[PDB]
RNA sequence: UAGUCGCCGUGCCUACCAUGGUGACCACGGGUGACGGGGAAUCAGGGUUCGAUUCCGGAGAGGGAGCCUGAGAAACGGCUACCACAUCCAAGGAAGGCAGCAGGCGCGCAAAUUACCCACUCCCGACCCGGGGAGGUAGUGACGAAAAAUAACAAUACAGGACUCUUUCGAGGCCCUGUAAUUGGAAUGAGUCCACUUUAAAUCCUUUAACGAGGAUCCAUUGGAGGGCAAGUCUGGUGCCAG
């Protein structure tokens, strides 16, 4: 503070109330455009259909072909590049199957090589992708 | 695609030009009509129709899962199938999607409920899959057996 | 390209896992660990080598 | 090898009876049954064992002490006149009816449905 | 609307730094000494201590001759002297800051039993206690954590209903006696 | 100012006069993913966010409106309309509202058995006698809290360490600590399971006979091992490929 007056409570509080908005994160929390724009709409997971398999190329120093997958959500209809992680797990993901998608730990921010891919697959057809990779369970056919 | 319903159990299967495929099948323990007499029998048909509709909800959910793709069908045709008016509840149900009602290709009755009935419902389809060589074969070999 | 999916994990040699003596558990296991820290060894000169330090 | 002291004993002037928590000592064995307990209190209290109704014993953990509440009524006629239905069916001399509560309710509404003489025909 | 309590809380708090090498050392030293099952078991003690130090500061911070401070301090003192940590001559809440966890861990029953010598090891002592082998003033004790007051410390001995006590042998001697007897004939 | 209504005071309403009232001390208007409070989470001290939710107060039973009956209702498990939606007809007609309990459809990432009882607590009624999906009791339930098993001991070897001894290496063992698929018997539930108790009738738990453990095979997991960050330069495969 600078006005250390005994009766400037109002003037102070007002000033604070104006400047909280210049903080980028508060504005992020309280204006709705971010929450609405986010397809997750303040959610951890979201279900969606696989419609095509895509090999997105990595950024520099690194060099790799990341295996992503174009899902279309049911509730909104928005389109997402959900990335499948680990080794040999893509042969499992068949086309036209429901997968539960989650975030990527960054709250609206791209991560490393995969440019603009904030989402990863957890399940396939009520079957944990982990269980398929480990070999505990099998795909129902 | 093909959905096959029965009080016994369901079955889902696809159909290429020549090849016939099977996607999924399942069971549900829907308890039967006798259930419990005297006390329940009068209010049995009402509770049972609710439970049958719940089975219908599960079948409906499978058709959305399969035949819908972002509220838009990816597979071209969808042949619903069942006996005792199972398919009609699936057709007219509100869970069944409207963009899909636009493209309801056909509903088909069967007996016993299953793969042979799935095949028969294809035979009722026949005229619907006129472009397919499988249908032209079905018709030609039908005359050859005649 | 999408040709190379699942190459290496597969081509590696699927070796069967060998059997081992079951490890002690619980309170007793923690006791043993304490003992391997303090009560067994005696003071030694220099820098201490790690538990799994092999060479 | 049983021993029995009394606890919180009291003289009720309004039912003219005595009531007390029976502190038992019973090392090395299960909760002793009520039939024997009643005969033995009967001989304890110089009263017939017909009237002594005792209940709610609970053996403590460790196993050398149960605790159950007890009271002794002046007559059989007065006790039967003014005693719980569940506490007689404990023994069997009384026996509650075994018609389920929902079936009584369904009876009530089924009788509630029809007017007139058919009421008699309502019961089966 | 229901007839229930729903009053419960966590009894402990985890440490703020997870991989202090000195901390790991300390928890292991104390484990080795007293035969505990895990680290939570200690930390819940750390929580009780946290409560004690925080209240102790509150009374020291109050003005002297506060009737609240005197009564509350003397009650805390009653509990500590009863357990028999501080001496009744020694009772004054400044010494609580010069005070350590080991004195409270000393009055656990597994330790007090090994110190008494009636158990070979501290771990054996634990196995006995959990095996319901011993009693205290006609009360069977299943729980090793039981804080023993000084009054009830002296009266520990074997139980009468026990294979070790004057009673029937346990399940294994039942098997070894029945099996060995059958081996005889 | 004078009346109307109303149980009274008042633009509550009617008529006649006067022309006032609020505003940078943020009115007015718009928003609120806002029923309120008692409280919860977090914390050095200051503070920050949350609080539909078992206690209190408010409002509401498809949408709005209107009313009889009553001490008390603008009642919704009472009526009458219009609107929205639904059910049968012999064609004239009939009947409707789970934001009560169970259960169900639908939405979804997302949520339980159409169970038993007035025996406890209280309530209603003309009541010593009736009723109570309020309530209680069981079933499911890894939202979470408390305690606590999955081995302990001895004797033999060995490696070591305080002792005597020994030039070291070794020797003597009152002392030990650890280890050794080397033996030795001692001890337990979990469970199985007679019998009571429990309790409305049961169940669970506590007590108790009889089986129930030597690798006490009655097989404890999840994540990690360059740094951040406790912890393999061990071995084999791949070679900017896969990850
Ligand atoms: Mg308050
Ligand atoms: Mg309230
Ligand atoms: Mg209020
Ligand atoms: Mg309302
Ligand atoms: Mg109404
Ligand atoms: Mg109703
Ligand atoms: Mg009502
Ligand atoms: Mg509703
Ligand atoms: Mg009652
Ligand atoms: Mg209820
Ligand atoms: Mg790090
Ligand atoms: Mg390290």
């Amino acid at each position: 503070g600078k006005c250390r007056g005994l009766r400037t409570a109002r003037k102070l509080r007002s000033h604070r109330r104006d400047q909280k908005w210049h903080d980028k994160q508060y504005k992020k929390a309280h204006l709705g455009t971010a929450l609405k724009a986010n397809p997750f709409g303040g959610a951890s997971h979201a279900k969606g259909i696989v419609l095509e398999k895509v090999g997105v190329e990595a950024k520099q120093p690194n060099s790799a072909i990341r295996k992503c997958v174009r899902v279309q959500l049911i509730k909104n209809g928005k389109k997402i590049t959900a990335f499948v992680p680990n080794d040999g797990c893509l042969n499992f993901i068949e086309e036209n199957d429901e997968v539960l998608v989650a975030g990527f730990g960054r709250k609206g921010h791209a991560v490393g090589d995969i440019p603009g891919v904030r989402f990863k697959v957890v399940k396939v057809a009520n079957v944990s992708l982990l269980a398929l990779y480990k070999g505990k369970k099998e795909r129902p056919r | 695609g093909f959905i096959v319903i029965d009080g016994s159990g369901a079955l889902f299967g696809t159909l290429q030009g020549n090849t016939r495929e099977v996607l999924h099948k399942f069971t549900v323990d829907l308890p039967k009509k006798h259930g419990r007499g005297g006390q329940s029998a009068l209010r049995f048909a009402r509770l049972r129709m609710e439970k049958r509709h719940n089975y219908v909800r599960k079948v409906a959910e499978t058709a959305v899962q399969l035949f819908i793709s972002g509220d838009k069908v990816n597979v071209a045709g969808l042949v619903l199938a069942g006996s005792a008016d199972f398919k009609t509840e699936l057709s007219q149900s509100d869970m069944f999607d409207q963009r899909l009602q636009s493209k309801v290709l056909k509903l088909v009755d069967i007996s016993y409920g299953g793969e042979n009935g799935f095949n028969q419902a294809i035979e009722l389809s026949t005229e619907v899959l006129s472009n397919v060589k499988f249908i032209q074969e079905k018709k030609l070999i039908g005359r050859y057996f005649d | 390209s999408l040709a190379r999916v699942g190459k290496v994990r597969g081509q590696t040699l699927k070796v069967a896992k060998q059997e081992k003596k079951k490890k002690r558990t619980g309170r007793a296991k923690r006791r043993m660990q304490y003992n391997r820290r303090f009560v067994n060894v005696v003071p030694t000169f220099g820098k201490k080598k790690g538990p799994n330090a092999n060479s | 090898t049983v021993t029995i002291r009394t606890r919180k004993f009291m003289t009720n002037r309004l039912l003219q009876r005595k009531q007390m928590v029976i502190d038992v000592l019973h090392p090395g064995k299960a909760t002793v049954p009520k039939t024997e307990i009643r005969e033995k209190l009967a001989k304890m209290y110089k009263t017939t064992p017909d009237v002594i109704f005792v209940f709610g014993f609970r053996t403590h953990f460790g196993g050398g002490k149960t605790t159950g509440f007890g009271m002794i009524y002046d007559s059989l006629d007065y006790a039967k006149k003014n005693e719980p239905k569940h506490r007689l069916a404990r023994h069997g001399l009384y026996e509650k009816k075994k018609t389920s509560r929902k079936q009584r309710k369904e009876r009530k509404n089924r009788m509630k449905k029809v007017r007139g003489t058919a009421k008699a025909n309502v019961g089966a | 609307p229901v007839a229930r309590s729903w009053v419960c809380r966590k009894t402990y708090v985890t440490p703020r730094r997870p991989f202090e090498k000195s901390r790991l050392d300390q928890e292991l030293k104390l484990i080795g000494e007293y035969g505990l099952r895990n680290k939570r078991e200690v930390w819940r003690v750390k929580f009780t201590l946290a409560k004690i130090r925080k209240a102790a500061r509150e009374l020291l911070t109050l003005d002297e001759k506060d009737p609240r401070r005197l009564f509350e301090g003397n009650a805390l003192l009653r509990r500590l002297v009863r357990i028999g940590v501080l001496d009744e001559g020694k009772m004054k809440l400044d010494y609580i800051l010069g005070l350590k966890i080991e004195d409270f861990l000393e009055r656990r029953l597994q330790t007090q039993v090994f110190k008494l010598g009636l158990a070979k090891s501290i771990h054996h002592a634990r196995v006995l206690i959990r095996q319901r082998h011993i009693r205290v003033r006609k009360q069977v004790v299943n729980i090793p954590s039981f804080i023993v007051r000084l009054d009830s410390q002296k009266h520990i001995d074997f139980s009468l209903r026990s294979p070790y006590g004057g009673g029937r042998p346990g399940r294994v001697k039942r098997k070894n006696a029945k099996k060995g007897q059958g081996g005889a004939g």
